[PDB]
RNA sequence: UGACGGAGCCAGCGAGUCUAACCUUGGCCGAGAGGUCUUGGUAAUCUUGUGAAACUCCGUCGUGCUGGGGAUA
């Protein structure tokens, strides 16, 4: 069982990294925003959908 | 070619014999080294290997 | 033996000079290493 | 392969000279993938893909 | 003495061997 | 999609090619500035076709350099060509014929081995 | 479990007493052990000599031997926070890199570098490209064959670098363990030369103490990555000069 | 194998030109995508592959 | 099975070269400080 | 036009399953042949490709030759 929960979360963690790249990928205007870290994220522009 | 003498002398003495590999491999000795002794520098028919053993048939 | 590498010889005083000789004198119990000196 | 270096004749076109390009050393860029596929492929590709 | 003891020792036992 | 410019400047086994493009104003040889080029009392060398007709002509134009081959001043006698006949080339394929043979004119008359080098020797008397 | 006994002891005794009057082994002056253990130990020889503690008896200090220090690519670094610490500026005769070393030492220099020093001391990053660079007269037996440190006290992670960095206490500490210690190479037989103790720089108790520190080292349970080797019954000692012939201890 | 240098090989003609492909060294995303299946598949490749071999050796 | 209940319900290592774990001096305390 | 000590850099030739030392010290196994390990000395234009040296830069010195038994620590 403990296992079984260490396969779900790092399958839940690389399907978030997936998601968020297929979300960047779309369309809209966005910006790279870069942390302390380096853990960088995108920035959507306040524009809604037409 | 290493040891087959133990002096430039026995190699002056047998300049320009036919020797052969054991495969065969035609040659000829052509002149003694000078540092080390009994060396010599022999040319064949072409490239011999590491592997091999010379020979100089005598009677 | 805290002279001055860049002094001219000349100008040593006698403790400084004492100080060299008795140094280059006796080398192991002032723990020089000994492949300074052969 | 020498001799039909000295031979090149160097007024030689091909149309296949044109797909067919060469690195910067000078030899021949053999695309190790396909050559019934493509290599990029497009945007929406990528999309479906992912 | 016990240096010439074991060097004829491994000798001759290399030798009956 | 841009307009480039592809040449070539030799010298004894030194052979540099230069691309001419549209741009901002960098000339890179190898990848770092013109300003790094050893051994560094040659630099002028290097420099003399960007003297000779003005820094003007560059401010619109990148080139950069790929120099492989032969020794030091052997490479700066490439660069120095590369660079040259590069400019000239590119003002005559998108600027216009008279800044062209300007160019042409203005390197020659200092010496035409900026464009031509002397290739094919000895001569067996 | 314990060796010191009369065997052990005249052995040794006799020992010296034949190598300060034989005119054939004038030159060489140690005392090497060689143990014949009973199975073939597993471990193939890499030519890393791992370090066995002596627990008492420091059979040299680090300023009476001249020390190569080997260096990673630039050695600016190494060679200034080493040369100009006074911790550590007088206790390396030479300080190179494997660049510039390869470039200068080819051939008979490097019979000459082996004669010149007796403590090859590498960088542990640049210790593995060195048997071509030394050549093979630094690895046929094991005298002057070079030794692992680590310049930093730091430790790699994966997906980011080690910062360059060196801590001239931290090389100090770890060549004093060197030169305190005494080393071995495992590898596939059943013998293991082992050095222990100077002709001059040590007597006959001490010599037989750190001969059983040695192997409480090796024969031990614990310490298994650095010592635990012996996995067996160790089965016989032996003593030699390197000229001398094996004078036998402890024949199990 | 013939290795052709590259002196020779840059100066050959248009239909005598060697096209000699270099190694990837990038993961590149089809081939860090493509998935490929386990258990009974890959005993079914093992299987597939033998038998093959069996068959081309025995030709 | 407390451990592993509470996750199912809440010496150096060098990695390019594995020879420096045998390699490297173990170094006490009496080598760091005092004179030589 | 030097001597030490660091640093930057620039080639063209050359690709046969082929390329390459010697003498020892000992341990163990084996009937022997030998195998494997260990060890010190000597020799060296290294080994297949990356790389040259002269050159360039930066600190430091400072320009009146060579010998063995004798004799001072």
């Amino acid at each position: 069982v403990k296992q079984h929960l260490q396969r779900e979360t790092q399958l839940k963690q690389v399907q978030q990294r997936m998601d968020a790249q297929r979300e960047l990928l779309k369309k809209g205007s966005k910006k790279k925003i870069v942390d302390s870290s380096g853990k960088i994220s995108f920035k959507w522009k306040k524009q809604r959908k037409r | 070619i290493k040891d087959m003498f133990s002096s430039a002398m026995e190699v002056a003495r047998f300049e320009g014999a036919q020797i052969k590999t054991v495969s065969g491999i035609r040659g000829e000795i052509k002149r003694a080294l000078s540092k080390p002794e009994g060396h010599y520098r022999a040319a064949f028919e072409d490239k011999i290997l590491m592997s091999d053993i010379v020979i100089l048939r005598s009677w | 033996a805290d002279v001055d590498l860049h002094k001219r010889a000349g100008e040593l005083t006698q403790e400084e000079l004492e100080r060299i000789v008795q140094i280059m004198q006796n080398p192991t119990h002032y723990k020089i290493p000994a492949w300074f000196l052969n | 392969l020498r001799e039909k270096a000295k031979e090149r004749n160097p007024d030689e076109y091909y149309h296949a000279m044109h797909s067919r390009k060469t690195d910067a050393k000078g030899l021949l860029i053999s695309s190790r993938h396909g050559d019934e596929e493509d290599e990029s492929l497009s945007m929406d590709q990528v999309k479906l893909l992912k | 003495d016990y240096y010439q003891q074991v060097q004829r020792g491994k000798q001759d036992k290399k030798i009956s061997r | 999609a841009v307009p480039s410019v592809q040449t070539f400047g030799k010298k004894k086994s030194a052979t540099a090619v230069a691309h001419v493009k549209a741009g901002k104003g960098l000339i890179k040889v190898n990848g770092s500035p013109i300003t790094l080029v050893e051994p560094e009392i040659l630099r002028f060398k290097v420099y003399e076709p960007l003297l000779l007709v003005g820094l003007d002509k560059f401010s619109n134009i990148d080139i950069r350099v790929r120099v492989t081959g032969g020794g030091h001043v052997s490479q700066v006698y490439a660069i120095r060509q590369a660079i040259a006949k590069g400019l000239v080339a590119y003002h005559q394929k998108y600027v216009d014929e008279q800044s062209k043979n300007e160019l042409k004119k203005a390197f020659t008359s200092y010496d035409r081995t900026l464009l031509i080098a002397d290739s094919r020797r000895p001569e067996p008397k | 479990d314990i060796i010191k006994s009369g065997l052990a002891e005249k052995a040794l005794k006799a020992l010296i007493l034949q190598c300060e009057e034989n005119p054939s082994l004038k030159n060489d002056k140690d005392i090497h052990i060689i143990i014949n253990t009973g199975k073939k130990m597993g471990i193939n020889r890499d030519n890393i000599p791992r370090i066995i503690p002596l627990t008492k008896y420091k059979l040299f200090k680090p300023r009476d031997l001249n020390i190569l220090l080997i260096t990673k690519d630039p050695s600016a670094l190494y060679r200034e926070t080493l040369t100009k610490d006074e911790h550590t500026s007088e206790l390396f005769k030479e300080i190179i890199s494997v660049k510039n070393l390869r470039r200068r030492f080819k051939g008979s220099k490097l019979t000459q570098l082996y004669k010149d020093f007796d403590l090859v001391v590498a960088d542990y990053r640049v210790h593995h490209l060195l048997p071509e660079v030394l050549g093979s007269r630094f690895y046929h037996g094991s005298k002057k064959l070079p030794y692992m440190i680590r310049m930093s006290k730091e430790v790699k992670l994966k997906r980011q670098q080690m910062v360059e960095k060196c801590d001239p206490i931290y090389v100090r500490a770890q060549l004093r363990s060197i030169c305190k210690n005494t080393s071995y190479i495992p590898n596939n037989d059943n013998c293991l030369s082992v050095r222990v103790g100077y002709i001059q720089k040590h007597s006959i108790p001490e010599i037989l103490q750190n001969i059983q520190d040695t192997i409480n080292f090796l024969t031990d349970k614990s310490k298994r990555p650095q010592g635990g080797v012996i996995k067996g019954g160790i089965i016989s000692i032996f003593v030699k000069t390197s000229n001398s012939t094996s004078l036998p201890i402890y024949q199990f | 194998g013939l290795k052709v240098p590259k002196a020779v090989q840059k100066e050959l003609p248009f239909k005598s030109q060697i096209h000699q492909m270099k190694p990837q060294k990038k993961k590149t995303y089809m081939a860090k995508r493509a998935v490929v299946l386990g258990g009974d598949e890959k005993k079914a490749r093992s299987f597939i592959q033998k038998v093959l071999t069996i068959s081309k050796a025995k030709d | 099975l407390e451990d592993i209940q509470q996750s199912i319900l809440k010496f150096v290592k060098d990695h390019r070269y594995p020879g420096l774990t045998p390699g490297l001096a173990p170094v006490g305390l009496s080598d760091e400080e005092d004179s030589s």
